[PDB]
């Protein structure tokens, strides 16, 4: 291990799992079961199936109320999707028996399709699993109909929309939880372009599963970007650990102690006390009637403040029951944290900066919208390097109803295929599960 | 009786049309032009003021060795030196794209929902018309809620509004019809059915922001300005606090979930943001012209004023100064919409088809894209044979090219009703030309050409796309001119043909159904002759706040 | 190689040009010195310009390819890229744009060619340009008054004849002696006036125009009626339109 | 397995190495060497060290002749090169056994970079190369000699540029061969953005190596795309062996018997003669003196004609020592080749296509420039479905000095770090190697 710390780990009830693993264990250059999950963030699509037939019947294709009349096909898709699946299936995978999954959902409207992972290994990028998966299932339509030369086209925009005179699949009926190439802010953001209300639709709405596949994302994204290299590398370990992971139980405890009656002033109270009960933080110089706080190690300070950051929105949007207020907590969290200690907030000012431009973008007139369409990569939300958007997406997990764009309304075709994959909907089982299995091997 | 094209032949030769030759180098070079006159004087006043020189005509090579012909605006009896056709020397040109770049359509949909579901208020005709008189005095550039504003004058910006539509008769009734963009009123009956059975009960806002607001800035500019001031007039006609968590739900919806932009964003190596011509698919463009509910008796007529649209847009405007610049493609689009040349073999082949076939008629199949587009790619260049004057007039051979495409795929989609068979028929078209007179077009003109074949029923993910929904920013197509806004009126012919009232998206179709607007889109090469003639007024001037 | 379908004068014409074991007729003597000076590129008693090294020059590692494909005598040189440019009147020229471009890479190695509706090019090495120019000078890919040599301001190839029966030119390179019955070229291919004219001989009369021509016309020999031709090129759209889908 | 289809396999001399190889051993979803080029090509960069220096010395950085006086920082990098390069590799590396390489050129004025492939594994796409070596140079020379904290955001634009005002590394001092993600044209576009010259300098303008390089990678790009998905995927696999790994000796050959004395018609005869010898195509009709060919084997015919392209463009070029006419041989080889036979040309049009519009952009005012700025991304080039760009590549590096945009003028820092690897150098050695390796498997 490059680095001597080490990390109980709990599950999502809050029961020890294991011990004292390596801080590195919770890697994802090193966990399996991170990588598993990036690779099939990569490779999985959903395919709406009763929506490509019902744009071909409709000849409505290409976008938002676009519509040919005389070109409508009514092909029975669903009642054919077995065959098509099948069929599809035989051209997506590599060799038989390989990695490749297709399977009917919703009884022949829905396909989950996960693309081969040999196809990513000879890729440059993930577009292989949007653009193979189209292509099968247009080819499998055709043929099990024999559409003909003439009418073919309507079934590829049926199935991938506008593209090409579109840059995105405008129109598509197909969906990713990643989006193209061509709209990430930066090189190195793709895992951040992904919406909160997808993380928690796929997450069945799990408090501290949103919160723990987010914080994946986020922080595996900052191993992309390089920003977890080198000098960071720690701090980014330690917040994904302690902010995503529930590291020592600590977020859990601190929601638990402050959940009946507590606020995000009675939060920070008790992070404070546990920070110089472990002896992260201690007294440096006295003023009049005030102690002035350091610490030997700002990346450990950081990590629990992160931690105390989470247990707030829990606790303030888990008693509002409505997200809303996440942008706030994610403001004023780090702004009394800072006057109460004399202690930099979590990412050095970078969260509170993120939580002011996202309170503005989410009560205003100018863009954003509500907590759940915003994404590590959205221009509102890209500032802090993984430490905002987990709470976001805790946040939204704890809405009882609150929201227009909500889950159910933007990701449902998401919910609907990527839930089925344990790692997506559970990764907090399956990434402290396998950091226990090599936890001798770092 | 005459072919379309001779009295045009005539006006600009002394010669008869069928004469083989004539005598050149007699004429003074530019001295014979009015227009060249007026722009060698124009330019030694420049030049003297500004103490740099610029138009000289004797730099480089002399102009005007031939006639430098008058052109007639196909439709019309105006007749006018090409120079009047430049872009930038006509304002109805300008305007033209103006008024596109400047439009968005904005759903209510939304909206209203967040309304009644989300702040707990009812939505009625008469909300809706308190919200149309408020945004029509803030999309302008004017203040609703905070003190010591400071506005745009009206008068510079007298042409940014927001109307709305309807499919249901009785609420677009109720709403103050100030505001409303009336379907019965602007479309014949049948298509007036087709739209308002494609809306039903939504609610639309076609939001124009000003013209010198576009100008000044982008097309991009456009949703975001719509959205703005719908955020403010949604404050403050509805009662919301000033900004709260719910204010954001209606810029999301007006900016993202419920807009419908012009043109979609453009990939870096062209880089644009939304609204730029590059990003309007064809059957947008085709729906945009509004020659489809005034001369819907003839479907030639459509299509050809699409063909209009597109060919000034695409080639003069967008491959002639977004992606290249300086003299232009003046010549490259008007082959396509002057002289009456295109409209003689786009009749000829609509006859032709009627008789043969009947319009819609025909089976959907190559057999049909053999049958029509051969017939037609070879009268038309018979044409260019017998009559010396017109293949002198259409010199080059990409105009030749793209006209004699045109009515081969326009025809052949009059007898399929169906836009891909008429694409296959332009491919063919340009194979059979490039045979017969060993030539077609510039150098790179058949790029796309030869790709065309084999794309044209391809499936695969940057090659298979219906015609209606590609554009120019297609791969096969976003380099060249002489095909944009042809392949514009390919994608209008088969739904002219048919008497569909819309060709790929009727809310479009619907948003250019209006008076309102500064350039007429029912009658396209009128307002090209107009401009022409120096007789157009476009909006976005200065002359309120400069020196008189 | 068969090279084009079809059973008319036109096609076998073209096929003709193709096809370099069909002697092209000589019409025309022209000496060195003025190709040299039509070309323009170089004064006489000039030596060619280089562009890089003579090849034998360079330190060239092993590559089968360069190993096995002879270079031209220009490149072997290090001689520029220079170029001949024509255009061809559709009143009956005898060569004709595609013609030219398709016969160039039959007939000549190491070319770049290229085809527009209203000029024709070949760019190579200088040294063998001139050799290739000569016999595209000298026979009947050439008329002088039915085709010109212009390298710019090409506008010509669609006009109606001037009342001599020359092709229009913005520039006047080539100019008809009506003395001579016989054309001048008074400028080079960029519109440079030479020294002293080069005799470019008659132009050829229309019974010869229209044994020799490759284009096809109504008042000629229409492309229609030329059914065999025609239907290869219909079978080239659906056999590329079929396997463009499956 | 899928396909019946053997191929024989011959190194750059024309001598045969292994007869009998199975079409789908060459395939890029199986043959292990294409795999790894193209994790290579991913994960390898260029660090221009003496380039930082300067940049640095005389505070030029951000862009061509941009400049911050009073910013100068006279450090001497080249001269502790080695202590530099080894404090970034173990930032770059994950473990200190894997796949990292870190090697000085040049006396330490370059060093070649090949980030591990583990941290592609946990990647969306392949920043990560250019990212994680940057920010590891960045951090190994502050450390170096202790850059202040008011000084090192001069190191980092004199390493990465003007990023992230700029979207690209404007003003970068180190160089990869791929370009950002959102550059592409299109999703699964990135192994097609790779300059000609970039692969003509890697392969040091061996003909044949060119070729088969910038095919590997314009038919792995096919793949990523799905062009190479279902009923075209024998097509492609034919056009990779047959146009890019000289199948059967077919190109070599027709090189051989045309480059005395011949021309691109030449070539064309000879291919049809071939292709009429091995049954590819047969007489369907006679007209008056001409033969209507026919094919019960439309991909076979495509790959025998995509074979005698790139050998007419041997011939052509290789006989002119001159690049600018591939656009040209590209165009007329096709519309020859048609008129010929009665066959669709390459690409069933395409290939003609793109040479009309490269023509018409390496000979105008417009855009484009020479060969060897082109590339599969190019809105030029990108029409061909990868049997253009290898002929490209095959002319530019036949060019004896014709071109103002050499290799030498645009790929210099690229050719002096990645043809030091074997693999990107003489691919076709290895693939084929591979394809014989593996052949039992298929
Ligand atoms: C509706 C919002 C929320 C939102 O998304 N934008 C608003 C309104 C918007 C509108 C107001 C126009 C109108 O009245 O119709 C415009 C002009 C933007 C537009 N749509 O053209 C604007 N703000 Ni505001 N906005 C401003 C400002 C401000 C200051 C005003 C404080 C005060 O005491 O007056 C406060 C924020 C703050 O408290 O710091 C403010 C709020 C607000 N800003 C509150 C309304 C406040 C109220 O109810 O009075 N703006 C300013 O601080 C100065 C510049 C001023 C902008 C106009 C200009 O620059 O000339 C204007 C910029
Ligand atoms: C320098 C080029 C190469 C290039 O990259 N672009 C040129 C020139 C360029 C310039 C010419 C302006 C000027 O004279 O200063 C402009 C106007 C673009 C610009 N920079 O504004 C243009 N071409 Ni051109 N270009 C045209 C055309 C053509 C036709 C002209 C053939 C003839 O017989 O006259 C041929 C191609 C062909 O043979 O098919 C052509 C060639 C060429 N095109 C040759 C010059 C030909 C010559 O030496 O005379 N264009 C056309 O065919 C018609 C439309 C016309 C364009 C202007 C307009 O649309 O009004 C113009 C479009
Ligand atoms: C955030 C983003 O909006 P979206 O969330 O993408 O709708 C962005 N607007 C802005 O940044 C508004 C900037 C100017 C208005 C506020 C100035 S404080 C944009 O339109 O691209
Ligand atoms: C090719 C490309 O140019 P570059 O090679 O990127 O310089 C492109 N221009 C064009 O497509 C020119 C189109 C208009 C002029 C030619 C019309 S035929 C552009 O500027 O983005
Ligand atoms: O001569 S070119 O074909 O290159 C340009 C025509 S405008
Ligand atoms: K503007
Ligand atoms: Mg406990
Ligand atoms: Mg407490
Ligand atoms: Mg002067
Ligand atoms: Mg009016
Ligand atoms: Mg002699
Ligand atoms: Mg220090
Ligand atoms: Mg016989």
């Amino acid at each position: 291990a490059k680095f001597e710390d080490k990390v109980d780990l709990y599950d999502d009830r809050g029961n020890l799992v294991e011990e004292q693993v390596p801080l590195e264990a919770l890697s994802p250059l090193r966990n399996p079961a991170i990588k598993s999950i990036v690779q099939g963030i990569k490779r999985t699509v959903a395919v709406n199936l009763e929506g490509i037939e019902n744009a071909l019947k409709t000849a409505k294709v290409g976008g938002p109320a676009c519509k040919i009349m005389g070109r409508e096909l009514d092909l029975d898709i669903v009642g054919n999707a077995e065959s098509i699946a099948a069929a599809a299936k035989e051209m997506i995978q590599v060799t038989e028996d390989d990695d490749t999954n297709v399977e009917l959902l919703g009884g022949g409207k829905r396909a989950l399709v996960q693309v081969p992972s040999a196809r990513f290994d000879v890729a440059a990028e993930y577009s292989a699993a949007p653009l193979v998966t189209a292509t099968a299932f247009v080819q499998a339509i055709i043929n099990e109909f024999d559409v003909s030369m003439y009418d073919a086209n309507m079934v590829k925009a049926a199935v991938l929309g506008r593209y090409p005179q579109s840059v995105e699949y405008m129109g598509a009926n197909i969906a990713t939880m990643l989006d193209i190439p061509q709209k990430l802010e930066g090189p190195g953001y793709a895992l951040r372009n992904i919406m909160v209300n997808h993380v928690v639709a796929a997450t069945l709405k799990n408090t501290l599963q949103a919160a723990a596949l987010s914080t994946i994302l986020e922080q595996t994204a900052m191993f992309e970007m390089g920003d977890a290299v080198g000098a960071f590398e720690r701090m980014h370990l330690l917040g994904l650990a302690y902010q995503g992971m529930n590291a020592d139980n600590l977020v859990f405890d601190l929601v638990k102690a402050n959940g009946k009656e507590g606020t995000v002033g009675s939060v920070i109270a008790d992070l404070v006390e546990r920070a110089l009960e472990d002896g992260v933080i201690k007294v440096e110089k006295e003023l009049t009637d005030y102690k002035v706080y350091g610490t030997d190690d700002l990346a450990m300070w950081n990590a629990y403040a992160a931690a105390g950051l989470m247990a707030a929105t829990m606790v303030n949007q888990g008693a509002a029951r409505a997200a809303q207020g996440v942008s706030s907590t994610l403001l004023y969290y780090n702004d009394l944290i800072e006057f109460e200690t004399g202690l930099p907030s979590v990412d050095f000012g970078k969260v509170e900066g993120t939580a002011v431009g996202f309170s503005f973008f989410s009560h205003s007139i100018y863009g954003g919208g509500g907590p759940g369409i915003f994404n590590g990569n959205h221009i509102v939300t890209r500032h802090s390097k993984g430490f905002a958007i987990p709470c976001v997406a805790a946040a939204m997990a704890l809405d009882a109803g609150t929201q227009m764009f909500s889950p159910e309304a933007t990701s449902g075709l998401i919910k609907e295929v990527f839930s089925q994959v344990d790692e997506f909907r559970e990764p907090l089982k399956y990434v402290v599960e396998a950091a226990a299995e090599i936890k001798n091997e770092i | 009786a005459d072919k379309l094209f001779i009295n045009a032949l005539k006006k600009k030769f002394e010669e008869s049309p069928e004469e083989k030759k004539t005598t050149f180098y007699t004429l003074g070079g530019w001295k014979q032009s009015e227009r060249k006159t007026e722009f060698v004087n124009a330019g030694k006043e420049v030049a003297a003021k500004r103490g740099i020189p610029q138009y000289n005509p004797d730099i480089g090579t002399p102009l005007g060795q031939r006639v430098l012909m008058p052109y007639q605006v196909s439709t019309t009896d105006t007749y006018v030196e090409g120079d009047d056709l430049h872009f930038v020397n006509n304002a109805a040109m300008q305007q033209m794209w103006d008024d596109i770049r400047r439009t968005v359509i904005v759903g209510l949909n939304h909206a209203h929902a967040v309304i009644e579901k989300r702040l707990g208020k009812e939505v009625t005709p008469e909300t809706i018309t308190h919200y149309l008189e408020t945004v029509n005095h803030a999309m302008p550039g004017a203040a609703v809620v905070q003190e010591h504003m400071v506005e745009t004058h009206p008068a510079l910006v007298a042409d940014s509004y927001v109307k709305v539509f309807t499919g249901n008769d009785e609420i677009a009734d109720e709403i103050d019809p100030a505001f409303v963009i009336d379907i019965n009123k602007q479309f014949p009956e049948d298509q007036a059915e087709t739209l308002k059975a494609e809306v039903g009960d939504g609610i639309w806002q076609v939001v124009r922001i000003p013209t010198i607001v576009s100008r000044t800035c982008d097309g991009a500019t456009t949703s975001r300005w719509s959205a703005m001031q719908i955020g403010m007039s949604m404050i403050s006609a509805y009662k919301q606090a000033a900004g709260e968590a719910a204010t954001g739900d209606f810029a999301y919806a007006a900016k993202h979930a419920e807009v419908i932009h012009m043109g979609t964003y453009l990939p870096v190596r062209r880089a644009r943001g939304e609204n730029e011509p590059g990003g309007v698919p064809f059957g947008y463009l085709a729906d945009i012209c509004q020659s489809s509910r005034v001369n819907y008796e003839d479907p030639v007529r459509v299509s050809l004023d699409v063909v209009a649209t597109g060919a000034m847009l695409y080639d003069q405007i967008w491959l002639g100064s977004y992606m290249s610049g300086g003299v232009g493609f003046t010549q490259y689009a008007t082959a396509a919409y002057t002289d009456n040349i295109l409209d003689d073999f786009t009749y000829f082949g609509k006859e032709y088809v009627e008789d043969k076939y009947g319009l819609c008629e025909a089976p959907n199949n190559m057999d049909t894209v053999l049958d029509v587009a051969t017939e037609v790619t070879f009268y038309g260049l018979e044409q260019y044979e017998e009559y010396p004057a017109l293949l002198e007039d259409q010199f080059g051979g990409s105009q030749r090219a793209a006209v004699v495409a045109a009515a081969a795929g326009c025809s052949t989609a009059f007898a399929t009703g169906n836009a891909q068979t008429g694409l296959s028929g332009w491919y063919l078209s340009m194979y059979l030309h490039k045979e017969q007179h060993s030539r077609l077009g510039f150098y790179g003109y058949d790029l796309q050409d030869q790709c065309g074949a084999s794309n044209v029923f391809s499936i695969r993910g940057d090659e298979g796309l219906p015609l209606e929904l590609r554009g120019p920013n297609y791969p096969n197509y976003a380099m060249n001119v002489g095909h944009q806004g042809e392949y514009a009126g390919i994608s209008q012919a088969p739904h002219a043909a048919r008497g569909d009232a819309f060709v790929f998206n009727p809310l479009v179709k619907i948003a250019f159904a209006d008076d309102n607007l500064v350039f007429d889109f029912t009658n396209v090469r009128g307002e090209f002759a107009k401009g022409a003639l120096r007789e157009f007024e476009p909006a976005g001037e200065r002359a309120l706040i400069t020196p008189a | 190689a068969q090279y084009y379908p079809g059973t008319t004068k036109v096609a076998q014409n073209r096929r003709n040009f193709c096809n370099p074991e069909y002697e092209l007729e000589k019409l025309r003597e022209i000496s060195d010195e003025d190709v040299v000076k039509i070309l323009g590129h170089r004064a006489p008693g000039e030596e060619y310009p280089s562009v890089h090294p003579p090849l034998e020059e360079m330190d060239e590692p092993e590559d089968a390819i360069r190993e096995m494909v002879e270079p031209i005598d220009g490149a072997k040189a290090g001689d520029r890229v220079r170029y001949i440019q024509f255009t061809d009147s559709m009143y009956f020229a005898p060569a004709q744009p595609y013609v030219r471009s398709r016969a160039y890479l039959c007939r000549y190695r190491g070319a770049d060619a290229g085809t527009l509706s209203g000029r024709q090019i070949i760019e190579t090495r200088e040294r063998d340009l001139e050799k290739i120019s000569k016999e595209l000078l000298e026979t009947e890919f050439f008329d002088p008054a039915r085709s010109g040599v212009r390298g710019k301001s090409v506008h010509g190839h669609s006009l109606r004849l001037d009342e001599d029966g020359m092709m229009f030119d913005m520039l006047r390179r080539q100019i008809y002696n009506k003395d001579t019955g016989r054309v001048e070229m008074v400028k080079n291919q960029i519109g440079d006036e030479l020294d002293e004219p080069v005799d470019l001989g008659e132009p050829l009369d229309e019974e010869t125009l229209m044994e020799k021509t490759t284009i096809y016309r109504v008042d000629g020999e229409a492309y229609r009626d030329d059914v065999e031709a025609v239907e290869i090129m219909q079978r080239i759209h659906v056999l590329r339109s079929q396997g463009g889908f499956n």
